[PDB]
């Protein structure tokens, strides 16, 4: 599972 | 950062670009050096390592001077010296698409043509003098050996050859012919050497001449035509020659004032002087290369100007190596016989008679007729004809002008009036189709490039001769061995070959339609082939450079690239604990579960201590983090024993760089983070009751943030992959830095 961060 | 200049300093240096590291693919280099009209070019390799092929078909280095052209590449050029036959020397470098050495690094000299390839004019007013330079001391004489080779355009009673005048400007040696004929004059005495030469023999040939002389006998020597001669001139053992005096070629001679217009006109050439008189068995073994032991035909000894010096007496070729040379000719003729004959016959027999007379083996391949005018008698035509000459069988163009032009009379009633011949200009260096690099070609050369982009065999491409107008041209290339990035079929065998060379192709600027075609060829290689270290390592680098590529050239192969990535890992042999593969934004790992001893884990990505990758800490988290990782101890609780024993390893990935997970439905958010992901398996383990603590740096600073959690979802946007909130939220221990994801799905 790939995990990023949005802002 | 420019590889196309033209080089005039006295000396200097050139690298190939990018030296001492690899040269970029595609180079094309043009390095010009010129010299002024008096001087030579002189290259030395000092270092050259190129891609090596069989005539250099890959990346090769051309060195051009006036007369000849040829090819390096391999080691070959390594240890060596070359000279220009003219004042300007050319150097060429040509690299293809893919596998780079390390280039070579070129020395430039421009050299001085030595003295002993010119002739020297000998002048005929004064304030013009041309003498031994005071870098020689001219010592004490009571003996010498002067040698030259003289010849001469004019007569004169008196005329001088060599002039010695002391330090106080009175002559002490010289050389003329005088009221008497041939004479040497020493000190204030005359020894006349007449008997054994005279005036009568100032040819234009050049021929050699010795003179000799001791004080002890006084014995003059001379040496002329082979044969040796003595006489006595008593009257000389009374004198020596002083030391720091003045020699020049020509000069005054036995006169008191002036030395204007009292010199032969002519040529010199070889002019030596040494300490001691030789005898003839010494004379006999002196070869025109000798050393002056005082004076030396060389730069060094001499102030001569610049106005006063003549001169006188497989396929090595990158453009091919043909068998014909090849000339287009215009003959403007005159017919008187118009309606009797057809000239082009008599043209053409003439034409093959004219230079058979010279023993040349030119001969017409083709003529025609390209206009006909009638003059003043209607039965007079100027005839304009069209013609190629084909040189049979030799490794110039006014030459064949003057050939012809001294032969007008072609037949009776029909005369030449005008001729130009050109040599057959090359096919020049032309790129077609994309990626097809051909040099400039001689024609009827047939010349080799390496398939793009694989290279197992070559495309070929003929520089032909349009038998029309006598012009040559290019034609089509014969590509028919070659195959695409797709249409290659990959196996086990070819798969470390296929990644390879396409891991070469994607460090260049790539278009974005040759970049999902790379992108599909890997995805399919994946997928066929059983993957070790190696074979991966390869793989994570063509995935890694299509990272830096544009935003839109990912967009299309992304979900390829991310698929093909994700089965790579879950393919992967390995030996021992773990194995991580990095490169520049890319570094997966892997390392091994034990689903009985699971007490959680936590994992982490860093990059060290001046090391430009980053790297996978598998035990702790690593000090200045970018992506950490932790699973908690009750990650298996909730898995049934079937997909327990499916659970054998841990699965990292870290991405540098986000150009890989675009999404446009994101209500204008901007993606401010590196992506990291893990996995344990072929399947995604959900809902879980304690979340797994994903904690990301961000890429930029951002004051209050306000951050959301996301996962990669492949099943969004009609199965093409976009963000997806569901299941992560955000930990708090998030600050400006990093944000800490609680996701309850892994
Ligand atoms: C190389 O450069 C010189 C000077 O710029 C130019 O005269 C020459 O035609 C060039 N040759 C090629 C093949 O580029
Ligand atoms: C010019 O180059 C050749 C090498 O091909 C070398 O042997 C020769 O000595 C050079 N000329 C001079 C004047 O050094
Ligand atoms: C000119 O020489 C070529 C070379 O063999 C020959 O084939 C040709 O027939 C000659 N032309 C004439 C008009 O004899
Ligand atoms: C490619 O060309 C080289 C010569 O330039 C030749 O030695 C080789 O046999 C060729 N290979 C193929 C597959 O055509
Ligand atoms: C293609 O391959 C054949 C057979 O191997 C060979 O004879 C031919 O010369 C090749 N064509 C080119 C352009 O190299
Ligand atoms: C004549 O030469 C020109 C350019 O050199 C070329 O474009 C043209 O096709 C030639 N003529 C013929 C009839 O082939
Ligand atoms: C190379 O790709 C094109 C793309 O349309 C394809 O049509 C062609 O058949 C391929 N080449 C070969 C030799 O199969
Ligand atoms: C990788 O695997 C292939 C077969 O799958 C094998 O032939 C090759 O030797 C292996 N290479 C290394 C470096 O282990
Ligand atoms: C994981 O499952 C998919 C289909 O569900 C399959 O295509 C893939 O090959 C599997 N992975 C491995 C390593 O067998
Ligand atoms: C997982 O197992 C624990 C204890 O066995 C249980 O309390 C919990 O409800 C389970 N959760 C799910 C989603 O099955
Ligand atoms: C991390 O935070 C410190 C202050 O706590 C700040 O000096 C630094 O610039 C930050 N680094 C980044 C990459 O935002
Ligand atoms: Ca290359």
């Amino acid at each position: 599972t790939h995990f990023g961060i949005l802002m | 950062t420019s590889c196309n200049v033209v080089l005039t300093d006295s000396q200097g240096s050139f690298t190939s670009p990018c030296y001492p590291n690899d040269y970029p693919p595609s180079q094309s280099c043009n390095w010009t050096i010129q010299a002024p009209a008096g001087f030579i070019v002189q290259i030395t390799f000092l270092d050259f390592e190129l891609e090596e092929a069989q005539g250099c078909i890959y990346d090769r280095v051309v060195v051009k001077t006036g007369t000849s052209d040829a090819k390096f590449c391999g080691l070959t050029a390594n240890g060596l010296t070359l000279n220009s036959t003219g004042n300007v020397m050319e150097v060429f470098f040509n690299s293809d698409f893919s596998v780079q050495k390390k280039g070579f690094h070129i020395s430039y000299k421009q050299v001085a043509v030595t003295l002993r390839n010119q002739k020297v004019t000998m002048p005929k007013s004064s304030k013009t003098i041309l003498r031994v330079s005071n870098s020689i001391s001219i010592p004490v004489l009571t003996a010498f050996t002067v040698c030259f080779e003289i010849a001469r355009t004019a007569q004169k009673a008196t005329e001088t050859i060599f002039t010695l005048s002391d330090a106080a400007g009175t002559s002490i040696l010289a050389f003329e012919k005088t009221s008497n004929g041939m004479e040497l004059f020493i000190g204030a005495s005359y020894c006349s050497v007449d008997n054994f030469l005279t005036s009568s023999d100032i040819t234009a040939t050049m021929k050699p001449l010795c003179l000799t002389w001791t004080k002890s006998s006084g014995l003059i020597g001379v040496y002329f035509e082979g044969h040796y001669f003595s006489s006595i001139c008593s009257a000389s053992q009374i004198y020596t020659l002083q030391s720091g005096g003045l020699l020049q070629i020509a000069g005054k001679g036995s006169s008191s004032v002036s030395v204007d217009d009292q010199n032969l006109d002519g040529f010199i050439y070889n002019f030596r002087l040494w300490d001691h008189a030789m005898l003839s068995s010494e004379l006999s073994a002196l070869t025109c290369d000798t050393v002056g032991n005082v004076v030396d035909w060389d730069h060094s000894y001499w102030t001569i100007p610049g106005s006063s010096t003549q001169t006188d007496s497989g396929c090595a070729s990158g453009l091919g190596c043909p068998e014909d040379i090849f000339y287009r000719s215009t003959l403007v003729v005159t017919d008187e016989q118009t309606p009797d004959r057809d000239a082009t016959a008599i043209i053409s027999q003439w034409l093959n008679q004219t230079f058979q007379n010279w023993m040349y083996r030119v001969y017409v391949d083709g003529i025609s007729l390209q206009l006909i005018t009638v003059l003043s008698r209607i039965t007079t035509t100027r005839q304009i004809y069209l013609a190629l000459l084909v040189y049979k069988n030799t490794t110039a163009e006014v030459e064949i002008e003057s050939m012809l032009r001294s032969a007008p009379a072609i037949g009776n009633g029909l005369t030449l009036d005008s001729v130009t011949v050109n040599l057959m200009e090359n096919c020049q260096a032309d790129e077609f189709p994309v990626h097809y690099r051909w040099p400039e070609s001689r024609p009827t050369v047939t010349q080799y490039v390496p398939c793009f982009p694989y290279k197992d065999r070559n495309a070929s491409r003929t520089c032909m001769i349009n038998r029309d107008n006598y012009t040559s041209f290019w034609a089509l290339p014969d590509r028919g061995n070659c195959t695409n990035i797709t249409s290659i079929t990959v196996s086990q065998e070819n798969a470390m070959d296929v990644a390879v060379q396409l891991a070469d192709i994607s460090n260049n600027g790539l278009s974005k339609e040759e970049l999902t075609q790379v992108v599909t060829k890997v995805m399919e290689l994946v997928n066929i082939a059983k993957i070790n270290a190696t074979l991966a390592s390869t793989v994570v680098t063509i995935i890694s450079n299509v990272m830096v590529s544009s935003e839109d050239a990912q967009k299309d192969a992304s979900e390829t690239a991310l698929k093909a990535v994700d089965e790579l890992v879950q393919k992967i042999e390995f030996d021992g604990p773990s194995l991580t593969i990095s490169s520049k934004n890319l570094v997966v790992g892997v390392s091994a579960l034990d689903t009985t001893n699971f007490n959680g884990s936590t994992l982490s990505a860093f990059i060290a201590t001046n090391t430009t990758d980053p790297q996978i800490d598998f035990d702790s988290e690593a000090h200045n983090a970018l992506a950490v990782v932790t699973l908690p101890p009750t990650l298996l609780q909730n898995l049934s024993l079937s997909q327990i024993e499916k659970v054998s390893r841990i699965n990292f990935m870290f991405f540098g760089r986000t150009g890989l997970f675009q999404d446009h439905q994101n209500n204008g958010l901007t993606l401010n983070s590196y992506v990291v992901a893990s996995s344990v398996g072929n399947f995604t383990i959900k809902n879980l009751q304690d979340p797994v603590r994903i904690e990301i740096a961000h890429l930029e600073y951002q004051k209050d943030p306000n951050p959301q959690c996301v996962f990669w979802d492949f099943n969004l946007q009609n199965y093409s992959g976009g963000w997806n909130s569901d299941g992560c939220k955000v930990g708090s221990d998030s600050n400006s830095n990093r944000t800490v994801c609680l996701c309850n799905h892994l």
